């Protein structure tokens, strides 16, 4: 038995009078016949009197004053577990393909705590992801948060399904992407590249278009986030793939405005920095298992101290960098190894002997981009005997981050390779020592481990 | 404490008898005219969007619900308008006539026609109001769309069913680029329709008479809210011609549609919102103006044979449809970091980014390179420009940075020297008149020449005389490979040996 | 203040009073409606944020004495608008509207003793010449005026008084 | 190293006869969590007291936090003896002020703070300060005497792109 009435209707902006003893509590749903179709409220303020006022997740043209509503007294409820995998769901938990119901087993509510003080993990632990450069200059810790700054035709989607696939693989964790305010064409052309590349059925796929109303863009990362906790529940380690943060943030800022409530410096909401608490704080490794993001980040003027990138920065753990200049030299994965940075890379955390090799990467890379500039202007008769040695190891530590991975073997031809922590972290200390000097720069291209660059070595 | 339309003679009906709901919910009355919108009391039935008659044939679109009264936007002259006349509620949403007819005609937004020619024939109507298809519904864009410039074909292909950002300063050619993609898509199956929004109405005059001109009118539909008309039409207006495109692209055809000024439509939005009293928000643009120009982009989209075949009752099978935009967006001072800039760059799939700068210079077209991008690629461009593009792509992107050395280039590696007057030799190629679209054979044969080196002795001076002198000469002696080119826009090494004589004997002249 | 918004409410009632010939009960109900307003537990009962109709229908509830008809009506539209503190408002302003539509006008005569009933005819005589409607005296003589009288009709004054003249004296100072 | 060299100074008291509080305002509970098992490993943790407002709670948690701190510091200070406390992110403080002020409508100044901004935290560190005995003997009502009591503090601010210039640096 519906119990509200509409009583106003401004845009997006719903007002609904209940008796006064039944007034909906904060974020519940509610419901409505728009026509033909069920359109769900979520409630946002308690006014007095009785009178609610809502966002409306969906197209609010149609509605009359006076329409029957009905008080689901449970907040937004999506279907969860392992029926979700390999299905496209909105924000509702509704299937926007046409594969037919979900076979749920439970729906959760969206809108939940995060985990108490007492239910942390007691340790910090490095998620290996067998990509030699993320793994050796950025380490990934179990539940921190990563930021991908790289632009377009850099690489990023074959990136993200490479990590799809080896967590699915090596480890046995299963991943979720959250499409915040996507675009419709690269959605089903990530959705059909996926399913091409047969890892579809390791991941969870909820989608946000950019032409849902602000309500379904702002709470569709929920529903991704809330998927993932249901599989760390299970005791597995989860990936969770959000598609833009930046547009999180202005669909918080949109809905706020709508709301009416007082903008803030450079006119964000208000309420930005606990909105944004509230998502990256559910993100954390549990005694039970962890959630790892992976999320793009947008600078809306390149602008580092906008409040939108000033408060994701202070979230997260690791940066990758991706450039189209390292992938002009046929390099992949086309991540910058300056650039990119850890805050995992501590001797108290990664060790000392990890620290070493990545710093020395690090300084070697440095000194040869500082060597380049000499060898440009003045040629390479410049070059002291110590200089070419350090110009000749890096390029071949340069040429050893490539790794083919198993996504893009269809590109490549070539089988894709899983290399260990302790591999690449020997191989890159061999290099640096001047063992492996004497094999040609060209047998550490796209190889994968150093036992297997010297097995290139031999036929090359 | 202010009064909220506690007027004397309604409280004294309400005295009389409280029940006052006895009355239908059809019909209400207005109480309030001011700008253009009015409050009107009663209505109880009422609902977003809908359609409210006026006296005089005039309708308003109720867009306020509140909980005493209505507020809606007079879509006309608001200025006889008075409170007291009474108003009915059509039960009908914002609908649009659609149709083949509507072709070679000049309507406004309500589509009624203002060229003077008669009725319009047409095939029904719809809503102007309309939801995109879902994302199982897309199918990816592999198919050219020819604007006819060098410098947009080959650098930025447009494929069918894309959405490219054309940007730029005032008086830059945004327009002229976009009604020569109009006309150069006069003999291909793409039919056009021209959205204007906020224009004066001379502008239009005559940008319809060039159309006729050149005879590409025939294939476009004209959809024009001038300067001068109420708000509502004007941020309406994309909005029909959106709904007038997508008679075609559901029914498997390929349809382009643009949209003059946006930034215009967004200005009127944020007028009508205001007036509204809605909260305001950055630049007091309203809350939801992203959802505006997001919902309405996302409509250009290229559909599988399935959705075609499901919509059309499976009349039409085999084809597949799209629906190509072309927004205009002005940046009032180089400033790509305003708002609703930063909306419809983060919306579009591409953008063209016209310099005044370069337009300044010599270089007419004004398209600048290496700012615009197109995140489509080389899936929406033809075999022959797909491999010819790279090489003038790399040489502009070589000539760049030389362009710092060009002051004091004669001390340099003649390497360098040669990349400089080949970069320069490429600018100064793509360079091309207005009006003047060339097919794909002509943009594949100068790029040919172009990339292949018959430049390399050529003079920075008499590029555009060699460039007229090739084209008459392949127009004169060889036709037919240039049907061929047209037909196929294939490439092979019977191709390019074809070339190869034609440039060589070519050279021989002139 | 709520007079701006108890004009409308008290010109309908009155409107309504006048078509239907009752304006004296009407007057009677306003004047019950804005005593029950007055009451302590009521007063706590109109501050808290109830709706509208359960309002009302509690307010009409502790009126056994009003026009249901048409006060009901009343408070009802009042209440649906929250207006319902105008009440002692509505009633002067529906009091000065009777008052205007009987040409009838009070008039406030200060002295510093009590007058003779002729002077008080003579006032009354060119005060209804003044304004062209009739008046109704009252005296309300004063300790700090010693001679002269005051007159104040509306907010129209004509000042007699010596302590007047002493000061309007001293300002050519 | 903001926060690193505020523990170590925790640390070095671990023998000083300093009490130390530690009063997290919007950090990560993970980040809360590691400090104090640091904290523990070098056995300074049974000499401080960690109060903790995680980034996800409520704005208005995040406020009584670094004054329930200087609280618990003024009654060592009181008392006649000696404490320390390092607030932490005295910035995501000012942060959520302004987010209960907005939220009440009060008109904002320079950038969005509230011109009670100054107020907020002039109030908060000016309790910490040292008190001649005399003040101790009359708070003690006569318990101790001749000891002077003392609270040390450590705010910490962030500022964007080392721009010591903004508002509330
Ligand atoms: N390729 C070209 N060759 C020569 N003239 C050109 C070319 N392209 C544009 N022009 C000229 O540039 C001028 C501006 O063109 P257009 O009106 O299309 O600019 P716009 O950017 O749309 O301007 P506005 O913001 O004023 O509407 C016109 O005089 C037009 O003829
Ligand atoms: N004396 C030191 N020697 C070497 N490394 C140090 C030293 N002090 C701090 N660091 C390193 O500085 C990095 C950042 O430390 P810390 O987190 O305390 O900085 P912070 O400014 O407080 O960070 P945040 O702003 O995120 O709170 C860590 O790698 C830490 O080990
Ligand atoms: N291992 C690899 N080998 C070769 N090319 C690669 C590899 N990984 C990524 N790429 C390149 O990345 C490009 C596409 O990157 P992608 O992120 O899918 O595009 P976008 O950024 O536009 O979504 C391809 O052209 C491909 O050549
Ligand atoms: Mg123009």
């Amino acid at each position: 038995m519906a119990t509200g009435k509409i009583v106003q209707v401004i845009g997006a902006v719903v007002d609904v009078e209940f008796p006064q003893d039944a007034v909906p509590r904060v974020y519940d749903a509610l419901e409505v016949q728009n026509g033909n179709e069920r359109l769900v409220l979520e409630v946002q303020q308690q006014l007095g009197g009785g009178i609610v006022r809502t966002i409306a997740m969906g197209s609010s043209d149609g509605l009359r004053r006076g329409l029957d509503v009905k008080d689901l007294e449970h907040p937004i409820e999506v279907p969860v577990g392992k029926a979700t995998l390999g299905r496209i769901m909105n924000v509702l938990g509704e299937p926007v393909d046409m594969k037919g119901e979900i076979g749920e087993e439970e729906r959760w509510a969206i809108h939940r705590a995060a985990p108490s003080y007492e239910e942390l993990s007691n340790s910090q632990e490095l998620l290996e992801t067998g990509i030699k450069v993320i793994d050796l200059m950025a380490p990934f810790a179990k539940g921190g948060k990563v930021g991908l700054f790289g632009g377009a035709g850099v690489g990023k989607t074959v990136n993200m399904m490479e990590l799809i696939r080896n967590i699915a693989i090596e480890h046995s964790g299963y991943s979720v992407f959250a499409g915040v305010g996507e675009r419709t064409r690269e959605g089903n052309d990530f959705y059909h590249e996926m399913t091409d590349s047969n890892v579809i059925d390791k991941v969870s796929l909820v989608y946000g278009q950019m032409n849902e109303p602000p309500g379904n863009r702002l709470r569709v990362a929920l529903t991704g986030l809330t998927m993932a906790e249901k599989f760390r529940d299970e005791g597995r380690d989860v990936l969770l793939f959000v598609d833009n943060i930046y547009r999180y943030t202005l669909a918080g800022t949109e809905v706020s405005a709508l709301l009416g409530r007082m903008p803030s410096a450079v006119g964000y909401q208000p309420t930005l920095a606990e909105e944004m608490g509230v998502l990256q704080e559910r993100i954390t490794s549990t005694k039970t298992g962890s959630i790892t993001s992976v999320q793009a980040v947008y600078v809306p003027a390149d602008d580092l101290t906008d409040p939108s990138p000033a408060t994701t920065f202070a979230h997260l753990d690791a940066t990758v960098v991706l450039s189209r200049q390292i992938a002009s030299l046929g390099i992949y994965p086309a991540v910058d190894p300056l650039d990119s940075t850890s805050r995992q890379l501590d001797p108290l955390v990664v060790g000392q002997e990890h620290y070493d090799t990545a710093r020395g990467v690090q300084s070697i890379l440095q000194r040869y981009q500082e060597l380049k500039d000499i060898i440009a202007i003045l040629g390479m008769d410049e070059l002291s005997e110590e200089d070419k040695l350090v110009v000749a190891r890096a390029r071949k530590i340069q040429r050893f981050l490539s790794q083919p991975f198993f996504v893009a073997e269809v590109f490549t031809g070539s089988p894709g390779k899983y290399v260990s922590l302790k591999d690449t972290i020997r191989g890159f200390k061999g290099i640096m020592e001047g063992e492996y000097d004497h094999l040609p720069e060209q047998a550490f291209y796209m190889v994968g481990s150093i036992e297997e660059a010297v097995e290139k070595a031999k036929k090359l | 404490q202010l009064n909220s339309t506690e007027i004397s003679e309604l409280i004294k009906q309400r005295i009389a008898q409280f029940n006052v709901v006895s009355e239908a919910h059809n019909e209400g009355t207005i109480v309030s005219v001011s700008d253009g919108v009015i409050r009107i009391h009663g209505l109880a039935d009422a609902m977003q969007g809908e359609m409210i008659s006026l006296p005089g044939n005039r309708y308003a679109i109720a867009l306020n619900l509140e909980r005493d009264s209505v507020g809606a936007v007079v879509m006309g002259p608001y200025a006889d308008l008075a409170e007291g006349m009474k108003v009915k509620a059509t039960g009908r949403i914002l609908e649009v006539p659609v149709g083949r007819g509507l072709l070679g005609r000049v309507v406004n937004t309500l589509g009624a026609p203002i060229d003077g020619k008669g009725p319009l024939d047409h095939d029904g109507f719809s809503a102007v109001e309309a939801i995109a298809p879902g994302v199982i519904e897309r199918q990816s864009v592999d198919q050219p769309v020819q604007t006819g410039y060098k410098a947009v074909d080959s650098m930025i292909p447009i494929g069918r069913g894309q959405r490219e950002l054309i940007i730029g300063d005032r008086q830059t050619g945004k327009t002229a680029l976009a009604i020569d993609a109009i006309i150069n898509q006069r003999d291909s199956g793409i039919k056009a329709i021209y959205v204007a929004i906020g224009q004066k109405a001379s502008t239009i005059s005559n940008v319809v008479r060039k159309l006729e001109e050149h005879g590409a009118l025939a294939n476009t539909i004209v959809v024009v809210a001038t300067a001068s008309e109420s708000a509502a039409l004007q941020y309406l207006a994309p909005y029909a011609g959106a709904a007038m495109g997508e008679y075609f692209r559901d029914r498997g055809e390929d349809a382009l549609i643009i949209y003059d000024d946006l930034s215009k439509q967004a200005v009127a939005y944020r007028q009508i919102s205001l007036l509204l009293r809605r909260p305001p928000g950055r630049e007091a643009f309203p809350g939801d103006v992203f959802y505006l120009h997001s919902r309405l982009l996302e409509r250009a989209a290229r559909v599988n044979a399935e959705y075609v075949e499901a919509f059309t009752k499976g009349e039409v099978k085999g084809k597949t449809g799209s629906l190509t935009a072309l927004p205009i967006i002005e940046t009032q001072a180089g400033d790509v970091s305003a708002f609703v800039p930063t909306n419809v760059i983060s919306i579009t799939d591409g953008q063209i980014f016209l310099e005044t700068n370069l337009f300044n210079a010599g270089i007419r077209p004004a398209v600048n390179p290496g700012i615009s991008v197109s995140r489509v690629g080389g899936a929406a461009q033809t075999k022959i420009m797909k491999k010819l593009s790279g090489g003038i792509r790399t040489a502009l992107a070589q000539y760049r940075e030389l362009a710092a050395f060009s002051q004091f280039a004669s001390d340099l590696d003649d390497a360098t020297r040669k990349q400089l007057d080949h970069g320069q030799k490429v600018t100064e190629l793509l360079k091309q008149k207005q009006y003047a679209p060339m097919s794909v054979a002509q943009q594949s044969l100068v790029l040919f020449a172009a990339e292949r080196g018959y430049l390399a002795d050529v003079e920075l001076s008499k590029i555009g005389s060699f460039e007229a002198a090739l084209l008459a000469y392949v127009d004169r002696d060889h036709a037919p490979l240039m049907q061929e080119i047209n037909q196929t826009g294939g490439y092979n090494d019977e191709i390019e040996g074809k070339l190869k004589g034609i440039l060589d004997s070519f050279k021989a002249t002139q | 203040e709520f007079i701006t918004v108890a004009r409308p409410y008290a010109k309908a009632a009155f409107d309504f009073a006048v078509e239907h010939q009752s304006v004296e009960r009407w007057q009677d109900m306003l004047a019950f409606a804005a005593e029950v307003t007055k009451n302590e537990q009521m007063a706590e009962l109109l501050s808290g944020a109830l709706a509208p109709e359960t309002l009302a229908e509690s307010f009409i509830a502790v009126a056994g004495e009003q026009l249901d008809e048409n006060g009901q009506n009343l408070i009802r539209v009042m209440a649906e608008n929250g207006r319902l503190n105008a009440l002692p408002d509505v009633l002067e302003q529906f009091i000065h509207l009777r008052a205007v539509s009987e040409a009838t006008a009070e008039v406030d005569v200060i002295s510093a003793a009590a007058l003779s009933e002729q002077q008080l005819a003579k006032i009354s005589a060119a005060m209804e010449k003044r304004l062209s409607r009739k008046v109704k005296l009252n005296a309300k003589i004063d300790k700090s005026v010693m001679a002269g009288v005051i007159i104040r009709a509306g907010d129209m004054v004509i000042d007699g008084s010596v302590r007047g003249r002493l000061e309007r004296l001293a300002d050519v100072l | 190293g903001k926060t690193a060299l505020a523990i170590d100074a925790i640390i070095n008291q671990r023998d000083s006869g300093i009490k130390a509080i530690y009063v997290a305002i919007g950090q990560k509970a993970s980040t809360i969590s590691n400090v104090v098992r640091k904290l523990e490993e070098h056995g300074a943790l049974a000499n401080t007291i960690v109060v903790v407002a995680t980034a996800s709670e409520s704005a208005a948690l995040q406020y009584l936090a670094p004054y329930a701190g200087a609280a618990m510091g003024e009654y060592f200070r009181d008392r006649g003896e000696d404490a320390l406390i390092i607030y932490d992110d005295l910035s995501k403080q000012a942060v959520a002020y302004r987010q209960i002020s907005l939220l009440l409508r009060r008109p904002p100044g320079r950038e969005a703070f509230p011109g009670d901004v100054f107020y907020l935290h002039s109030r908060l560190l000016e309790r910490a300060a040292r008190v001649n005995a005399e003040y101790v003997e009359a708070f003690t009502k006569g318990e101790v005497k001749g000891k002077t009591g003392s609270l040390t503090a450590l705010p910490i601010i962030e500022t964007q792109a080392g721009d010591v210039s903004a508002f509330v640096p």
